[PDB]
């Protein structure tokens, strides 16, 4: 039972460097060098360095040069990864091993951390109701109706559709940054029930211990 | 650096059919090349190691090949839970390089976008801010370009694009796009429009409004 636990996740100012963990446990930690992979959304995964617990220190990648400089400690089985710089360092950080003696193959994988890295605070979301111009209630047999979600920190916020009960033709987008993560929902219905039949978001932020529902109205 | 290309970011396949996936090394790794798995919010997961040996537990519809400069990934025969992301990696010399992935996705009937255009919130506009939404609905192939204009003149600054993957029921895409201007700016124009360019049709599909104008 080989197992690999990361460190949670956390939020670095666009300035220092945060020191990431990794627990091995399930085999003689000394017995295998362990390494780190990057990986962002655009860039793919990139191998960081590796490890020797027995103590061959290190090697990194050229271009991890000096703001990924590697660390461990026995007696916990546990391997560190300091990340210096950070600013573009956004993105999940992976602890791997390989499994077979002679196969540089990562057979075990942590669950990864994933690292944030803003000047920001914690700021509620302004949620938008987003209704098709002059109320009405579209052109066809079916109207589409928004939630606009913007200016808030850090992720997450939870949406749903009229206390969750209108969950089907819900489109609900992953959160762009941008200074205050933003986001937007749509949700489509049957022509005729709205405005008769209400329709409003709810939207909740968990850090700001914030929710909006915004019920959704004809407009001018 | 030795460079591992996946000349394919996606691949339409279906549940039953066979597929494969190529990656080609800058350089002969000889042997030494290994495949991954990855599906949404979870790490790598070792299907093939040592350019075509399945990893323990791997099951028997999955298989790899090539030895040189030239490897290939297959499955026999595809299932639902296989439409996900897979990785190339070389471990012949360092630093190890990853291909830049592949995903598999499911291929469906062609399905139009319903498009629909949200003109900025009275809500928003008080705190000085102007957001026109658009929202690109339920369309496949996935393959689609959405344009704003403004007056008549393209606009590419202050957007914002977001898209949810291929929906696990129906197969489609779907995808979000929001212009942000400022209060001051919004209020300087008059014809905002969203144009969506998809196989479907031939001319772009496109939704406007005018400000001020119902």
């Amino acid at each position: 039972a080989v197992h690999l636990q990361g460190t949670e996740l956390v939020k670095p100012g666009a300035s220092a460097g945060v020191k990431l963990s990794c627990k091995a446990s399930g085999y003689t930690f000394t017995n295998y060098d362990m390494n780190w992979v990057r990986q962002r959304p655009e860039q793919g995964l990139e191998w960081i360095g590796w490890i020797f617990p027995g103590d061959g220190s290190t090697r990194y990648n050229e271009k991890f040069k000096g703001k990924a400089t590697l660390t461990t400690d026995k007696s916990s089985s546990t391997a560190y990864q300091l990340n210096r710089l950070t600013s573009e360092d956004s993105a999940v950080y992976f602890c791997a091993r390989r499994g077979f003696h002679g196969s540089y193959s990562f057979a075990y994988w942590g669950q990864g951390t994933l690292v944030t890295v803003s000047g920001a605070k914690t700021t509620a979301p302004s949620v938008y109701p987003l209704a098709p111009a002059a109320g009405a209630a579209g052109a066809g047999s079916s109207v589409t109706l928004g939630c606009l979600v913007k200016g808030y920190f850090p992720e997450p916020v939870t949406l749903t559709w009229n206390s969750g009960s209108l969950s089907s033709g819900v489109h609900t987008f992953p959160a762009v940054l941008a200074d205050l993560y933003t986001l937007s929902s749509s949700v489509t219905v049957t022509s005729s029930t709205w405005p008769a039949e209400s329709i409003t978001c709810n939207v909740a932020h968990p850090a700001s211990s914030t929710k909006v529902d915004k019920k959704i109205e004809p407009r001018g | 650096d030795i460079v591992m290309t996946q000349s394919h970011k996606f691949m339409s396949t279906s549940v039953g059919d066979r597929v494969s996936i190529t990656c080609k090394a800058s350089q002969d790794v000889n042997t030494a090349l290994a495949w991954y798995q990855q599906i949404p919010g979870q790490s790598p997961k070792l299907l093939i190691y040592s350019a075509s040996n399945r990893y323990t537990g791997v099951p028997d519809r999955f298989t790899a090949s090539g030895s040189g400069t030239d490897f290939t990934f297959t499955i026999s025969s595809v299932q639902a839970e296989d439409l996900a992301l897979y990785y190339c990696q070389q471990h012949y010399t360092t630093p190890w390089t990853f291909g830049g992935g592949t995903k598999l996705e499911i291929k469906r009937a062609d399905a139009a976008p319903t498009v629909s255009i949200f003109p900025p919130s009275s809500e928003q506009l008080t705190s000085g801010g102007a957001s026109v939404v658009c929202f690109l609905n339920n369309f496949y192939p996935k393959d689609i370009n959405v344009k704003w204009a403004i007056d008549g003149a393209e606009r590419a600054g202050g957007v914002l694009n977001s898209f949810t993957g291929q929906d696990s029921k129906d197969s489609t895409y779907s995808m979000s796009s929001t212009l942000t201007l400022t209060k001051d700016e919004y209020e300087r124009h008059a014809s905002y429009t969203c144009e969506a360019t998809h196989k479907t049709s031939t001319a772009p599909i496109v939704k406007s409004f005018n400000r001020g104008a119902a």
